[PDB]
């Protein structure tokens, strides 16, 4: 159905000052818009997208509104300056997906059968990515029902086009990568990496720890993909394992002991071809 | 042979009943760590120039 | 039954268990290979098993611990190599 | 004599001095000979008989043998000795590398990029 959505940072701004100018006027806690986009193959993009006024009450989780016309007329308004934009899902800015999602994606699925919801965090604290992409479908299991709606994570990328390349690029003045090699290859790669494995380990202890003293609902799911993970791990005591790592490690730093022999020829012959050229020029001034 | 023995020269055995000493053979040494020094050794040097 | 490390066993260990002698035991986990039950690989010539995959199953709340304890001393580790290689490349960029 | 293995001859010329007695220090050069043979002969053997320790050791039958083997203790009788090496602890490991080596490797790293 769907392999990949992709972001430009042209949605992103309209939410931040959309929350911006809609929470200024009250104390509202989440709101909800409208995107637009383009397909190709199993890759979605997303360019640009429109507010709606929406209602709902903390009293309880059944009780909402949405308005139907001002959609319609605006999707047609908006049909008369780019015809090639489209209807493609919505996007709420809350902390974390609530109840109501499923009957208002039920309620706009009739606009679009493939209808995805994008969530946006408008306060990020971490350097993860703000937006978290699912997608509708019907789950079976053994009891209960025959078959349950439940959403589904897809992967979600931030892109880029020319036009807004550049004047992201002249909005990012102050923020700049130091260097390009050793450094960003290993700082950007490597330790955000141990920082995002050791925030996920997190989160699962804290779920873990919530059962066989707390709520306790034991579900067997994640007690299987426990299992798989905890089977998964290699072992590295193994003779075979540490003589190819070996072999391999030799192998490789020889080539790195050449280019080291290489950077001190061509030094000493910058060198000897500074002194010469410029013992030459004393003589001149007389 | 003992004394060479012990301090790590050799790596042989001998029977004291018997007589003959029977020499222990291992050789693998690409799979050895060593390779490893004798070349950070070299670039360090390269490096410091 | 048995842990991950060390999960050969033998041919008369399951002759003496599933009460057969030993020339039908090929058979039997060629049959729990076949099926899918479990998952690896058999030798002939010195009566040995090599188990490796076994499908996962319900179990009671006692017994989870140990997984919260194995995680309790896995994240340690990645805590451990994250300050040390941020604290020995520091001046590499501040 | 002593810088290398060769022992009998240290023995020999200690029944032989031409100066004076000087034997205050021959004792103790024999007590310490004495134990580093017996902590050489603990390595690269499996077995040996038991009068042919009397014989490297330089006494015969005093009874001293066992109270020496009960000194440096041993394992069994039958006119035998037995010893056990392993010597395998360094090899099979890969973990003890793991750090000095990504030590070293941010070394390298370190002093490849940055401006002198």
């Amino acid at each position: 159905a769907v392999q990949k959505v992709v972001v430009h940072p042209l949605v992103l701004l309209s939410v931040v000052d959309h929350f911006n100018r809609i929470g200024k006027v009250g104390n509202q806690k989440r709101v909800v818009g409208v995107l637009l986009g383009s397909w190709q193959k199993k890759v979605l993009d997303v360019s640009n997208s429109f507010a709606v006024p929406f209602d709902e009450d903390d009293k309880d989780d059944s009780v909402w509104f949405l308005d139907h016309d001002y959609l319609e007329n605006m999707y047609g308004m908006f049909k008369k300056v780019n015809a090639r934009e489209r209807i493609v899902g919505w996007y709420h800015t809350g902390p974390k997906l609530h109840k109501n999602d499923i009957a208002i994606n039920e309620l706009m699925k009739r606009y679009c059968p493939n209808s995805v919801l994008v969530i946006i965090d408008v306060k990020p604290k971490d350097l993860g990515l703000p937006t978290e992409a699912y997608i509708s479908v019907e789950e079976v299991h053994d009891d209960g029902t025959p078959t349950s709606k439940t959403f589904e994570h897809v992967t979600s990328e931030i892109g880029a086009e020319e036009a807004e390349e550049v004047g992201v690029e002249h909005l990012l003045r102050d923020i700049k990568d130091t260097t390009v090699g050793t450094l960003s290859q290993r700082i950007t790669n490597q330790v955000h990496g141990l920082k995002g494995l050791n925030s996920k380990l997190l989160d699962i202890r804290s779920y873990l720890e919530k059962v066989a003293t707390g709520k306790l609902p034991i579900n067997h799911q994640i007690i299987y993909q426990l299992q798989d993970v905890f089977n998964l791990l290699p072992d590295v005591s193994l003779q075979e394992f540490v003589k190819a790592f070996y072999l391999k490690t030799n192998d490789q730093m020889v080539v790195v002991y050449l280019a080291s022999l290489i950077r001190s020829v061509v030094a000493l012959h910058n060198l000897i071809n500074n002194k010469i050229a410029n013992r030459d020029a004393e003589k001149k001034e007389g | 042979v003992a004394k060479a023995i012990r301090d790590g020269v050799i790596e042989a055995s001998i029977n004291h009943e018997k007589g003959y000493v029977q020499s222990k053979e291992m050789i693998d040494i690409y799979s050895t760590r060593e390779p490893q020094l004798a070349f950070h050794q070299r670039i360090s040097f390269c490096l410091d120039i | 039954t048995r842990p991950a490390n060390h999960r050969q066993l033998t041919f008369e260990e399951i002759a003496k268990s599933a009460k057969i002698t030993v020339n039908e035991v090929e058979l039997l986990v060629m049959k729990a290979l076949s099926v899918g039950l479990v998952k690896g690989s058999i030798d002939e010539v010195d009566k040995r098993v090599h188990m490796t995959w076994v499908q996962p199953r319900v179990l009671d709340l006692q017994q989870i611990k140990g997984m919260k304890d194995r995680l309790e001393f896995w994240c340690t580790d990645v805590k451990s190599m994250e300050m040390l290689v941020e604290h020995q490349a520091h001046d590499i960029l501040t | 004599y002593l810088m290398e293995g060769s022992y009998n001859k240290v023995f020999l010329a200690k029944g032989n001095i031409p100066a004076e007695s000087y034997t205050f220090f021959i004792d103790i050069l024999l007590d310490t000979i004495r134990d580093e043979i017996a902590g050489c002969i603990e390595k690269a053997y499996e077995k040996i008989l038991f009068t042919e320790a009397t014989r490297i050791l330089f006494f015969n039958t005093p009874k001293k043998m066992t109270d020496y083997a009960k000194k440096r203790g041993w394992v069994l009788g039958p006119n035998n000795y037995y010893s056990f090496a392993s010597q395998q602890q360094k090899p099979e490991d890969t973990t003890i590398p793991s750090t000095e080596l990504a030590k070293q490797v941010i070394e390298y790293a370190r002093q490849l990029e940055m401006i002198v």
